[PDB]
């Protein structure tokens, strides 16, 4: 059960960009949103996402908290406040770590948001399509209580054994200008327990203070670079954040919800009005949905049609 | 090529050859940010899956039923068949019987 | 259908890079030769140009 608890427990969650935060403005935002995939034919869609589902702050796994990240700690978010969205609302059929499971009504967006410590509400919006169709030769909405048995692809919520992984490595260095504090010439900086790299000009500079405070008495505050250096645990290599050396030694994490067959059940069309004339026949058509019909005559030369039918017609 | 069937291809599922032509192109970052902006023809078994056409299975001469993973036409309707019989002496009833 | 893979850019401040083929299909790579990408809450670099 610990190997969860391992993979975990080396990765944290970041912040990206997101290019439209809810409001048609862009932010850096503990919610952006990487890629969405929908593989299954059963109509479900599974999205990425920079914070991290399922686990506390404090590392141990809780399945009530989502834990994320702003400045530079990591605090706990109420998993009932995750929101996904689409033209209508969505429904979430599993979540576990930087990956939610989804089934949405169709749209041209997608929006997923949280709610921080502060009680503010954290969203991304990305463009979308999103049209599902089901499977078969009918597009129906809802399943029946009585229908026929034909084979599909969803994402199983085994979270426990899988072939995909995706890659991780060490943050960069984050710059930070609230470090640096002005005095009377003097300029102060306030480690808040975190090593700070350094670069002044016109006196001292690169250094790496592992935790400790100082002052520069010849430079001032617009004359200097501070940048938080202190790498202990892995993230996911976004492209919407920089890397810390060409080399880019990687790690690897396995990803939940495999792709798996499973049955799912579709409605049989009631069979049509047939009405013998010679050397043909008239068909009257009534669909509750759109519904395919083709016809081949069995010879030498087939003479086939083939159409989707969605309102009641005649054909001969 | 770009965009159509077979815009990436490989010999076989488990072989590592992987060849592929999808017109991906990189572009400059906008000045401000951290980003790799970049365009790309996009999948072009994506677009199959739409243009493709109609099956052999709907317009197949004779009624044939085209067929499961062992591709085969079950049933189709042309020509004769010859069969050359070696009977038994005892699969006979004598004329006097 | 394909994956495109799009790793972490990699900025250098005060430098430059160079550009190195690679054995992976359609493989592409290039440098931007003056950026300054203000990562969040800083510039990322010390260096205007
Ligand atoms: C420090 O900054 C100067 C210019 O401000 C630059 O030339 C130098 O490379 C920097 N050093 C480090 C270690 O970043
Ligand atoms: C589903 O069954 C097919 C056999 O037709 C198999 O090839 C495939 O690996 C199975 N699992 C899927 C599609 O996830």
């Amino acid at each position: 059960v610990s190997q969860h608890f391992n993979v975990y427990k080396a990765t944290r969650p970041y912040i990206a960009y997101c290019a439209d935060c809810g409001a048609g403005h862009s932010c850096h935002s503990p919610v952006a949103i990487e890629a969405v995939r929908s593989e299954a034919t059963d109509g479900m869609l599974k999205i990425q996402f920079s914070a991290q589902i399922g686990i506390d702050k404090s590392d141990n796994h809780d399945y009530t908290k989502i834990r994320y990240a702003d400045g530079h700690a990591i605090e706990n978010a109420v998993r009932s406040s995750l929101k996904v969205a689409t033209s209508g609302d969505c429904f979430v059929h599993g979540t576990m770590g930087h990956f939610i499971l989804a089934k949405c009504p169709p749209g041209e967006f997608l929006q997923v948001s949280i709610q921080d410590t502060r009680n503010a509400v954290r969203a991304c919006r990305i463009q979308y399509h999103h049209d599902p169709q089901p499977v078969g030769r009918e597009k129906f909405t809802i399943r029946p209580h009585y229908g026929k048995e034909i084979p599909c692809t969803t994402y199983q919520q085994t979270t426990a054994k899988t072939v995909e992984e995706i890659d991780m490595h060490m943050p960069p260095d984050t710059p930070d200008r609230t470090l640096l504090s002005q005095q009377s010439g003097n300029v102060k900086i306030t480690v808040g327990g975190k090593k700070v790299k350094y670069n002044c000009t016109c006196g001292t500079g690169n250094v790496g203070t592992t935790n400790s405070d100082m002052t520069i008495n010849t430079c001032l505050i617009e004359q200097c670079h501070v940048s938080v250096t202190d790498h202990k645990k892995w993230q996911f290599n976004s492209p919407f954040v920089p890397r810390a050396d060409e080399p880019a030694r990687k790690g690897k994490v396995h990803i939940p919800f495999p792709l798996d067959n499973i049955t799912c059940r579709v409605p049989m069309a009631r069979e049509p009005t047939v009405i013998h004339g010679k050397r043909e026949v008239t068909l009257h058509l009534h669909p509750d949905h759109p519904t395919l019909f083709s016809y081949r005559t069995l010879g030498e030369d087939p003479q086939y049609h083939e159409e989707w039918v969605t309102a009641a017609v005649e054909r001969t | 090529q770009p965009g159509r069937f077979g815009d990436i291809q490989s010999r076989t599922v488990e072989s590592n050859d992987l060849y592929a032509n999808t017109a991906l192109k990189l572009a400059r970052p906008s000045p401000g940010m951290v980003h790799v902006p970049y365009t790309q023809t996009p999948s072009g078994f994506k677009y199959w899956l739409k243009e493709k056409g109609t099956a052999l299975n709907t317009k197949a001469p004779f009624g044939c039923q085209i067929k499961t993973n062992p591709v085969r036409a079950m049933n189709c309707a042309v020509g004769n068949i010859p069969v050359s019989m070696n009977l038994p002496d005892s699969a006979f009833t004598r004329i006097v019987e | 259908e394909y994956k495109t893979v799009v790793p972490s850019p990699y900025v250098k401040c005060c430098g430059a890079s160079e550009c190195s083929t690679k054995e992976k299909p359609d493989y592409q790579c290039k440098v931007y030769t003056g950026v300054y990408p203000f990562m969040w809450g800083g510039a990322y670099c010390f260096c205007d140009s």
